[PDB]
RNA sequence: AUAAUAGUAAAGAUGAAAUAAUAAUAAUAAUUAUAAGACUAAUAUAUGUGAAAAUAUUAAUUAAAUAUUAACUGACAUUGAGGGAUUAAAACUAGAGUAGCGAAACGGAUUCGAUACCCGUGUAGUUCUAGUAGUAAACUAUGAAUACAAUUAUUUAUAAUAUAUAUAUAAAUAAUAAAUGAAAAUGAAAGUAUUCCACCUGAAGAGUACGUUAGCAAUAAUGAAACUCAAAACAAUAGACG
RNA sequence: AUGACCCACCAAU
């Protein structure tokens, strides 16, 4: 269950220092669109 | 007042013996049957 | 800044120390700093404290444990005069073995413990001042306090007249005593050796 | 040869002074004259009726906290052994 | 009923647990240098008692009615609760102060 | 519970000065034991003169044969205990205090734990050495 | 007190006797308090940052700020009771000024506290031309003490010539010692030449040892002159 | 509400193996012993009959 | 108190003395020894713990009461007419007990007198057990709750620190600022505000009469009017007085 | 000024 934090925290919370990077991520799956990274982001796990 | 206070002690003590001298009439023919 | 200036203040300089003032417990090592102050500031009453010290206080040494308190006084004894014994132990001429000072001359990521001399010496141990030391008088308490460091009085043949001769008064009579040496123990305690000449 | 209360014998490990050296001093000094104390349960020892004998005015009595010292917990708890103690047999 | 204990010790973890001593013993000895001799039943019958204890250490019949109370609230809070954990749910609330009541 | 005995026996055999002690020491046991509950630690005090005549049954022991015995009983059982100790002529003055396990499985006697100790396990292991 | 009003309120106060006749001739002064108007606001002005450890004053951890279980194991999401305990006090209240530096001079005074013994000049001079090159333990002016070893311990720290702080210390630790065993070789030689060359000395180190001793003596040898004696009345 | 049940569920984790733990610190190991006639009579015999504790100290 | 014991002439009490079943029946004192009761020194600050009554000899059982996190609940509360519950000392009704204390009583003092103070016996009662009753200066003479406001020193709870230190929190206690106040003084309330309940409207007459309810009872609650005054009360001040 | 009256003392921590 704490490993669902790790990954689930880290990118969306990586994504912190990608708003080019989540690029590439917005992408793949596709403001309250920084909450649409945990929106999706939850989903992979 | 304290002092005012003592003097309801005065007259509380002072109803206290009518009281005495009024119980002799409780109790009695008055209380009973009438 | 306020606190760069504070950082580097003189009365920062000074560390705390809240040790009583009287220390009845027996003294080896110095508990607070002596604060010098030039004659002149004296004469103006001034020692840099957080209140002036009283004209009553004429000397030019005087130990503080609190700037000011709420008595609305400043606890001070104007009797730091520590300045005397360790100066005597260089009148003494005397070095300590400091057990083995590998490698560094003390040796020793804190030397919390066997700290050293403890600043009481910072030279080489052997010199020629060693001529037989320089018999440096001492006050017998029986042990003999030599510049205010008691030693313990040896001799060729135990003197009872010598000791007779000052009575009572053998610490107030004072006698020459070629130091035979003297350590610190890890607790900052000196203990030396005297040389009763009688 | 002289009496005690007139002549400090300053060990010879401290730092003897000038002044030190006088009566004043030795009157400065009069003025100026414990597992429990420790921190351990002093309840505890509700029995060895030994450490509990300790801190007694000799009189079955215990002391006010102007002597002992300890710590309200402490002194309390150690009152409390001493009282379980009389309950305890022992003392 | 017989057999219940204090401090979440359903006895079957007991002896479950108890159990892995056996399983520990013996594979301790397995490897190393020292040989197997009268640790063949290791005491059936020390073992046997040490349990026994166990159990009366840790037996209702001889602890404290609190404790049989703190093993109720679950029981009433698990038979109450609107899901696993809620310990807030006015049922659960009144079901607790229920059994103490 | 744990619970604690630090009773004083009495002694008439000039010879065996824990004749009576040991014999009780068996009785309390019996019973501690063919009721649910696990004797723990026994910690025979020895000897030590009553600090006053404790007169016990008309015979004034100004000295007792002190004990512990660390049990663990029902409440009754362990009330009961009391019953029977006070009611033995033999024990003179007798006593069971609580020592609650609540934060520690395993607790010492009263004793160790003042000797700095704490549980038997650890008691153990401190003779276990050995071998 | 209170605040008072008929303090910095003079020239109102003025102003008024002189528009209508209780005054005839203004104060003098009435203009200066005037060009130079008196501080009034006398407000309990709040305070948001430590002058000395940096530290802030005035943030909270919003939760969000946060997300690695504390060392207790345990990812905390309610914000906790210190944290919802209205701390406006905090702010007005002056923070504590702590120094690391002001450990390192206890710790060296400790290890070495015949430096305390040593006379220090606390008395500070025009703090202003004070700029020090503290890569060596020694300065023009600044005298030698402890404080000069912490204040050399920084270029360490700083500069970075050593590591952590206990390291750092040491290394100046040794710079020290070596400048006071020096010192103490100067010290002897001074005499011990001056000794061996045409000088006499009136008084030394052992000598007031002796004399301020020897007077103290005076005094005890005739105390005890009355009290042993009077206590062979008191008893006899 | 995913990370509230892992804080939930590490507590009462940590307290159950503590509990466990404890279990088989002593009730693995409390002298082996006293709960059976038998050995109450090895223990009491092994008592005053060889050793005997009591304070005085040294 | 009661024998045992040995010891001798007083004992004991008070300002000083009297007495009583004190002691020539051998007392008191002493030292042993039985029995009977109440109480609980120091510690001990009632710090504290309790709603308030209350409450510090020991233990056992049962039960309530802590802080801090964590999970949950999801405004579920603020406190309250009436009601209910508890409720000191005395008193009462049963049953046991009864050492000491001590109303009443009686005696001895003192005094002009002394149905007092003082002293000797000493009964109701003080103890328990089951009740009953429901009042105290049951007073912090201060109803409960919430939000807030300037300092210091001590408790002290408690986290933390690089435990033994100096720090951050709370909590209490003691000095105050402001503010309030007739002042005395209150001081996180007697301050700034909000909410709810109780109660007051000159003094006498009166918490009386009467009615009504409750009680084994003493009583408790409820609670008027006529008549008569310009009085009556509190904090601060001088002054006289002890 | 309204303004005929004032009355009690007993012995110590």
């Amino acid at each position: 269950q704490r490993s669902l934090i790790d990954r689930i925290q880290t990118r969306l919370s990586e994504l912190l220092s990608n708003d080019l990077k989540c690029d590439q991520f917005l992408k793949d799956h596709g403001n309250i669109k920084k909450n649409l990274l945990r929106k999706h982001v939850m989903m992979d796990m | 007042d304290s002092v005012m206070r003592k003097r309801k002690k005065k007259m509380k003590k002072h109803k206290l013996r009518k009281r005495r001298k009024r119980e002799k009439a409780e109790r009695r023919k008055l209380s009973q049957g009438r | 800044t306020l606190a760069e200036l504070l950082g580097r203040s003189r009365i920062a300089q000074v560390a705390n120390n809240h040790k009583p003032l009287t220390y009845t417990g027996k003294k080896f090592h110095p508990t607070h700093q002596i604060i010098e102050t030039k004659p002149s500031t004296l004469y103006r009453q001034e020692w840099g404290l957080k209140s002036a010290i009283p004209s009553k206080i004429k000397s030019r040494y005087l130990v503080y444990n609190d700037l000011d308190t709420l008595e609305r006084i400043t606890t001070f004894e104007p009797r730091g005069g520590t300045q005397w014994n360790r100066l005597r132990f260089q009148e003494m001429g005397v070095p300590i073995v400091s057990n083995i000072g590998r490698q560094n001359p003390f040796f020793k990521k804190f030397n919390t413990e066997i700290i050293g001399t403890g600043g009481l010496s910072y030279s080489l141990p052997g010199k020629l001042k060693v001529i037989q030391r320089t018999v440096v008088p001492g006050r017998i308490l029986n042990l003999a306090a030599i510049g205010g460091f008691v030693a313990d009085v040896v001799f060729f043949q135990s003197p009872p007249s010598s000791f007779n001769s000052m009575g009572d008064f053998i610490r107030m009579k004072t006698f020459l005593f070629e130091i035979l040496e003297a350590s610190m123990e890890k607790n900052g305690s000196v203990s030396m050796h005297a040389r009763l000449l009688e | 040869k002289i009496d005690q209360s007139l002549s400090k014998k300053l060990p010879k490990g401290t730092i003897y002074d000038p002044f030190d050296f006088s009566m004043g001093r030795i009157h400065l000094d009069r003025k100026y004259q414990d597992i429990m104390k420790s921190g351990a349960n002093p309840l505890e020892f509700y029995a060895r009726p030994r450490i509990l004998s300790r801190y007694v005015t000799s009189t079955g009595r215990i002391q006010h906290r102007d002597i002992t010292g300890l710590s309200a917990k402490n002194q309390r708890r150690l009152s409390k052994a001493i009282r379980r103690c009389q309950a305890i047999g022992l003392m | 009923e017989p057999l219940v204990l204090s401090k979440g010790y359903n006895i079957e973890e007991v002896d479950k647990f108890l159990a892995a001593i056996e399983s520990a013993k013996r594979e301790r000895a397995e490897l190393s240098g020292l040989n197997t001799e009268v640790v063949g039943i290791e005491d059936i019958e020390k073992l046997e008692d040490r349990r026994e204890a166990i159990l009366r250490i840790l037996s209702m019949r001889n602890s404290e009615n609190k404790n049989a109370i703190k093993m109720a609230v679950e029981l009433a809070r698990k038979e109450f609760e609107r899901f696993p954990g809620d310990t807030g749910s006015s049922e659960v609330q009144a079901a607790c102060m229920t059994v103490r009541i | 519970m744990l619970y604690e005995l630090i009773g004083l026996v009495r002694i008439t055999n000039s010879n065996a000065p824990k004749l009576e002690a040991k014999e009780l020491s068996s009785t309390i046991g019996k019973l501690i034991i063919q009721n649910r509950g696990v004797v723990r630690d026994i910690v025979p005090m020895g000897i030590r003169y009553l600090p006053k005549i404790m007169k016990k049954d008309q015979e004034k022991h100004f000295r007792a044969y002190h004990f512990l015995m660390l049990f663990d009983s029902s409440a009754a059982v362990q009330s009961e205990i009391l019953r029977t100790l006070k009611k033995d002529p033999r024990v003179i003055r007798s006593s069971i205090v609580k020592v609650d396990l609540d934060k520690q499985l395993d607790r010492a006697s009263s004793l160790h734990r003042s000797l700095g100790k704490k549980s038997i396990l650890e008691l153990v292991n401190e003779d276990y050495q050995s071998i | 007190m209170k605040i008072q009003t008929n303090a910095v309120n003079v020239l109102q106060r003025t102003s008024a006797y002189l528009k209508s006749g209780l005054l005839k001739e203004t104060p003098a002064w009435y203009n200066v308090v005037a060009s130079i108007p008196p501080s009034t606001k006398f407000t309990r002005e709040p305070r948001f940052k430590n002058p000395s450890n940096g530290h802030i004053i005035g943030k909270l951890v919003d939760v969000t700020e946060q997300p690695h279980a504390n060392n207790k194991g345990l990812y905390k999401t309610r914000p906790n009771s210190s944290d919802k305990r209205v701390g406006v006090k905090r702010l007005y209240r002056p923070p504590k000024l702590t120094y690391v530096e002001d450990r390192l001079r206890s710790l060296f005074y400790k290890q070495h506290p015949w430096e305390l013994s040593r006379p220090k000049i606390l008395v500070e001079n025009e703090i202003g031309d004070e700029n020090y090159d503290w890569s060596h333990m020694l300065q023009i002016g600044r005298p030698l003490d402890g404080e000069s070893v912490i204040q050399r311990t920084m270029y360490l720290i700083k500069t970075k010539q050593y590591g952590d702080m206990v390291e750092a210390y040491d290394h100046a630790r040794y710079e020290f010692y070596a400048l006071r065993m020096q010192e103490e070789t100067e010290q002897q030689v001074a005499l011990e030449e001056a000794e061996m060359f045409g000088s006499l000395f009136g008084v030394s180190a052992i000598e007031h040892g002796i004399q301020k001793e020897q007077e103290v003596l005076d005094v005890w040898e005739k105390k005890v002159v009355e009290e042993t004696e009077l206590m062979a009345a008191r008893t006899s | 509400k995913l990370k509230r049940n892992y804080n939930r569920s590490l507590l009462n984790f940590q307290a159950h193996k503590k509990k466990l733990n404890e279990l088989l610190n002593l009730y693995h190991v409390a002298n082996e012993f006293i709960v059976t006639e038998s050995q109450l009579l090895k223990k009491i015999d092994k008592v005053f009959n060889d050793e005997t504790e009591e304070f005085t100290d040294a």
